[PDB]
């Protein structure tokens, strides 16, 4: 088992650390808004499908299933 | 030859599509007239 | 040359490299086993040798052993419990890693002299991986010691004794015979933390050897 | 001259991914001993007594990725050789 | 509003989410890079070839588009067909299962797989590391990641159009054109807002409320939806997602109709106000 | 002990799935080929860009191949006989409904082709009417795949 | 209890709806498509304003998906077996529906489309043209949507 | 148990295999040969490029024979009652996909032929249409084999 | 034991077997054979070279005996209703594959007859097609072979 709010916590700091300090730092050159632009639009969709993925696992309804074969395998490989 | 090339060009397409009609079509007007710039570039040409 | 030899540069090296290597060669191929016994009210059922082996990287969850049920003759598997192979595993691979590295670094000091003393570039960035490596031998140190102090709770043969269902029946009193040696792993780890004592030293002494 | 570069690049690409490729699979038959959710095939019909002969299947499977990765790297050998005919 | 600094971006990660492959993006971005390294080269170089022409053109497309190809088969833990074993997976052990009322069925098992019922008591919860590896052997995986796919696909889509809809209003007030506000955006954002958004916090609000234990009569995001767009209410037979949703769902279908006289003659109207004004 | 013979309302269901897409894949191939060997001769410049309306010739077999590859798998030893019957619906359905656009599509690009012949910028409008057939087969993908898990 | 063939009669009303109203787009489609390529060479003006008989096209698709939801919605595992002719009812109904409305507005859109070809002003008169046939379309949908509360 | 004789069921579906995919090469035997033999006159130069498409029918029939081979192979009155109507399901769905792949190809190699006739540079196009043809009979062979073997 | 009179399904396979590739090898020997006496009149002496395709529908025929024989020798009194079954299979799909390649033969020869009647350096190429024509009913040849011997 896993606790859920460690992976939460640590991608939302990295992340929005990430798409906050970026913009800030970068140089002033004849580019700085399209690359500031593309920063800050990879941040927040890409934490967006992340957290999509995640909180998709979160609660099962149903659990899957496994062969028989396969079951009496991992029964000695691991846990 | 299969995946990296056809199942890679049908998904790029279909993505271009997406937002040729579905991103652009919502606020980006189509009409308009690209400029031509002049120079002796040309004479590379 | 000689000086170098001479010099407390690599003679600390070399010592270093000679526990870290002797450390982690006991660490990687450590074994054991401990043994007990079972005995229920039917004398023809009771097993009286039950022998479990255990080795390294300590996955207490995958060693095991097929007990006696007590029950008609039969018999049931018995497994025991708590994962240490990750802690242990990184306090090994890293060990290589810095075998490895250290190695390099009396390479440098025997063979590369002159390029080691060229522009004083080599001594700063081995320095710096040092420092590196002295952080990130403490948390695994750290880890490994807390990790041991897991297994030694692990190692409790009354904690096995009443997962077993059939322990907690009438006429079912299980002995440990001969119980586990963890005086291997406590030696492993003293040599841990004399490698990283003596990396801490032995950063001061780069650091003071840059100027 | 003989067999010269641009036919013989494929070669060279071909088996420096495939010995890429075959090491890394060796690696995962040998050491994870081929876990079933990375290989489910196996070539056995009675594992009643225990789980020590699928062990020693996956080290004989994982035995099976040396030749390969060998003889491509010696095809890849030839190939470079080839290419360097010019 | 140049779309460039926005297609740059999205158009790779639509293509990586459609593309969710991992050693196949590193191939792509291989060959990518191998064209990087010989441009100056192939720019002083003839080639007839025309689809390469266009190939390396968008070179600057392809290398970044691959990097995200790269990145989303990390998610999916889809890298040729399987997927890294991180071992995590926290779902079956020995005496969990033989302590849920079992034993030895796999004596039969050898010609039947008996699925497990969920709820055990101490397994389930997150997978930091993307999707369980556990799925790709099971063969019901098929719903897991049907349904999976088809929410995030939806939601994606969802957000995509609502983002890029905005940029009306760059358009709008560069332009002094409220005109296009007043009878127009406005509305259109409400329509949509309500519409999509709706079923998105419906879905987020299912996923963070009920678990498999209430699995019975639990509804499902289509009924309501269909429900809701159909007019149609049962009396009964069918527990509500929350208490009180029927008067927030009839406010949310006669304010989409609201929406609707304001774009089509208010415009015309007022248009034809300021005409005969000037007339 | 379910009823014999009951395995094949999956079995056949996919097949025609299939069937119709493989049907209606071939019949755009068939007009795009006509249309692109009609412009080419005459307007080179347009060759790969009348490629477009070929890669959208094997959509068709994408969505059936979707299909029929979910049939295949949810296919078993012994159906509950509920949803075979979906399956044999939802197969028919995409699979028709895929052959339907397939002609669209075919007829569409012999539309662009004699379009562009002498005017290049109608391209825009061929690919417009293009997208506005497949979003059929699409349709189709949905019902047959909610009809699927049903 | 019940028959083991109880959802047959659902599946194919939903597959009969989706597929007629396929067909019926298609072959709007159809016609628009090359009615347009052809008005569109002559002249470039109304190329992307020829696009509302598509529009109509579209909407005789989001037809048969309607109908194909109520359907999938009141479809179960053992039907009453007095609902699944209804769904197979109105499947048919709607969809042919569509199909009518289909070959409506193609054969008028080509008409209009060509028509207009030297008179700017019937655009609009075929417009209200093809404006009844959606009509006829809803028309059908009515009698879709009374089978759908059944 | 088993229904007897279920075997008859493969026993068609490898015919019918076969079958489909012998008509589908022999249709586009017919249009290739027909077609270069007038033309390899005034460009006898693509006498050896019109060998690539008459090899893909050779394709066509191969997996016509593969399929057929392997249900075969399975074959037998020892069957389950859930694996020879697989065969029969497989073979009607490879079979006919080859047919459509005869289809395309034949006619596609009669357009292309002349295109290339005229214009050399229009033979790459013309290969990226046999390529899409044959990927087509790929898809075909990809849920024959995923029924056959299940 | 055997069931009453089972030997009659192969008792109409080598019938199959047989009339079908009549239907193949007379129409391969109708087309070349009629098109080569069209073309003698103008040059004679490449009249020998052009009759290659009409022993080769022969050969379609003898594909045809080859099974037929098989057939009547596995044919007995005491069938199993299997290898029945197998004989019709084997007769229906050789026959059917002669008469695909007496199409293709047919057509193919015609053209290419009169094609190297205006141009001589045509012929070997005509032939390959000509050869593919009878790999495709060496395939259907094998088929039935493997059903023959099951």
């Amino acid at each position: 088992a896993h606790s859920f709010a460690l992976p939460v916590i640590i991608f939302t700091t990295f992340w929005g650390l990430i798409g906050i300090a970026g913009p800030w730092f970068v140089p002033k050159g004849p580019n700085r808004g399209v690359i500031i632009t593309m920063l800050v639009a990879t941040a927040v969709c890409c934490y967006l499908f992340w957290l999509i993925a995640i909180l998709a696992q979160l609660n099962p309804l149903f659990g899957p299933q496994l062969k028989n074969e396969t079951i009496w395998y991992v029964r000695f490989l691991w846990e | 030859a299969i995946l990296l090339i056809m199942e890679g060009l049908s998904a790029f397409l279909h993505a271009l599509r997406l937002h040729w009609v579905e991103f652009q079509n919502k606020f980006y007007t189509g009409t308009g007239f690209k400029f031509l710039p002049f120079s002796f570039e040309h004479i590379r040409e | 040359q000689f000086r170098v030899v001479k010099e407390p540069l690599g003679f600390v090296k070399v010592l270093q490299w000679v526990f870290a290597i002797f450390a982690f060669a006991t660490c990687g191929s450590y074994t054991g086993e401990l043994r007990l016994s079972v005995e229920c009210a039917n004398k023809t059922e009771s097993a009286l040798n039950i022998e479990v082996e255990f080795e390294y990287p300590f996955r207490l969850h995958q060693v095991y052993f097929d007990a006696p049920s007590c029950v008609k003759g039969g018999t049931t598997k018995i497994f025991l419990v708590g994962d240490y192979s990750s802690s242990a595993e990184f306090f090994v691979t890293v060990a290589v890693f810095a075998f490895l590295y250290s190695m390099g670094a009396l390479a440098t000091y025997i063979f590369l002299q002159n390029k080691y003393r060229e522009n004083n570039k080599g001594p700063m960035m081995d320095f710096l991986a040092t420092a590196v490596f002295a952080f990130m031998w403490l948390v695994s140190s750290s880890a490994w010691a807390k990790g041991l102090s897991d297994v030694k709770m692990a190692t409790d043969p009354e904690n096995i004794i009443k997962e077993m269902p059939m322990c907690r029946q009438t006429g079912n009193t299980c002995k440990e015979l001969r119980d586990p040696v963890t005086s291997g792993l406590n030696t492993s780890v003293v040599f841990g933390f004399l490698n990283l004592v003596l990396w801490v030293g032995n950063l001061w002494f780069v650091f003071k050897e840059t100027g | 001259l003989c067999c010269g570069p641009k036919l013989a690049a494929c070669g060279i690409v071909l088996s420096a991914w495939g010995v890429i490729m075959l090491i890394m699979l060796g690696i995962f038959f040998n050491v994870h001993s081929a876990v079933l959710i990375e290989d489910v095939p196996f070539t056995e019909k009675d594992f009643e007594n225990g789980p020590q002969n699928i062990y020693n299947l996956y080290e004989q499977v994982s035995y099976n990725c040396f030749i390969a990765a060998g003889l491509y790297l010696l095809l890849g050998g030839f190939s470079f050789c080839q290419v360097r005919l010019n | 509003i140049n779309p460039a600094p926005y297609t740059v971006i999205t158009f790779p990660f639509l293509f990586a989410v459609m593309f969710g492959d991992f050693g196949h993006g590193i191939l792509m971005t291989l060959f990518a890079v191998w064209m990087v390294l010989r441009e100056s080269r192939i720019l002083s170089q003839k080639h007839e070839n025309e689809m390469f022409s266009m190939v390396f053109s968008g070179r600057y497309i392809i290398l970044l588009m691959g990097l995200f190809s790269i990145y989303t088969g990390l998610i999916y833990n889809d890298c040729f067909s399987k997927s890294l074993n991180i071992f995590g997976s926290s779902w079956s052990v020995r005496p969990m299962f033989t302590q849920g009322n079992w034993t030895e069925e796999t004596l039969l098992g050898s010609s039947v797989l008996q699925l497990n019922p969920a709820i055990p008591g101490v397994f389930g919860g997150p997978y930091p590391f993307g999707i369980d590896p556990i799925w790709n052997i099971a063969t019901n995986k098929l719903t897991f990641l049907n349904s999976f796919k088809m929410k995030m696909s939806v939601i994606l889509g969802i957000i995509h159009m609502l983002f890029g809809v905005s940029l009306s209003l760059f358009n709008h007030i560069y332009f002094k054109k409220p005109l296009n506000i007043y009878f127009g955006f406005i509305p259109e954002i409400i329509f949509m807002s309500s519409l999509f958004g709706y079923l998105v916090i419906l879905i987020f609000y299912k996923w963070t409320a009920y678990d498999a234990h209430s699995s019975r009569n639990a509804p499902s995001l289509l009924i309501h939806f269909i429900n809701m767009f159909l007019f149609s209410y049962p009396e009964s037979g069918n527990a509500m997602l929350y208490s009180g949703q029927k008067g927030i769902q009839c406010f949310l279908i006669v304010v989409a109709m609201l929406c609707v006289p304001w774009m089509l003659l208010f415009k015309p109207l007022i248009l034809r106000h300021q005409y005969l004004r000037k007339k | 002990n379910n009823p014999e013979y009951s395995s094949f309302f999956g079995v056949m269901g996919a097949s025609s799935a299939m069937v119709f897409s493989a049907m209606g894949a071939a019949y755009g191939t068939a007009k795009s080929g006509t249309g692109i060997a009609a412009m080419s001769v005459m307007r080179p410049e347009l060759i790969m860009k009348s490629i477009i309306p070929v890669v959208m010739a094997g959509i068709i077999a994408i969505y059936g191949l979707v299909v029929a590859v979910l049939i295949a798998n949810s296919l078993t030893d012994g159906i509950t006989l509920y949803r075979s019957f979906l399956q044999l619906g939802a197969g028919l359905s995409v699979g028709l409904s895929g052959l339907a656009a397939g002609f669209a599509i075919g007829i569409v690009g012999d539309a662009g082709v004699r379009g562009t012949a002498q005017q290049p910028r109608l391209f825009v409008g061929m690919i417009l009417i293009l997208i506005f057939a497949e979003v059929l087969g699409l349709y189709g993908l949905i019902v047959a795949l909610i009809l699927s898990t049903k």
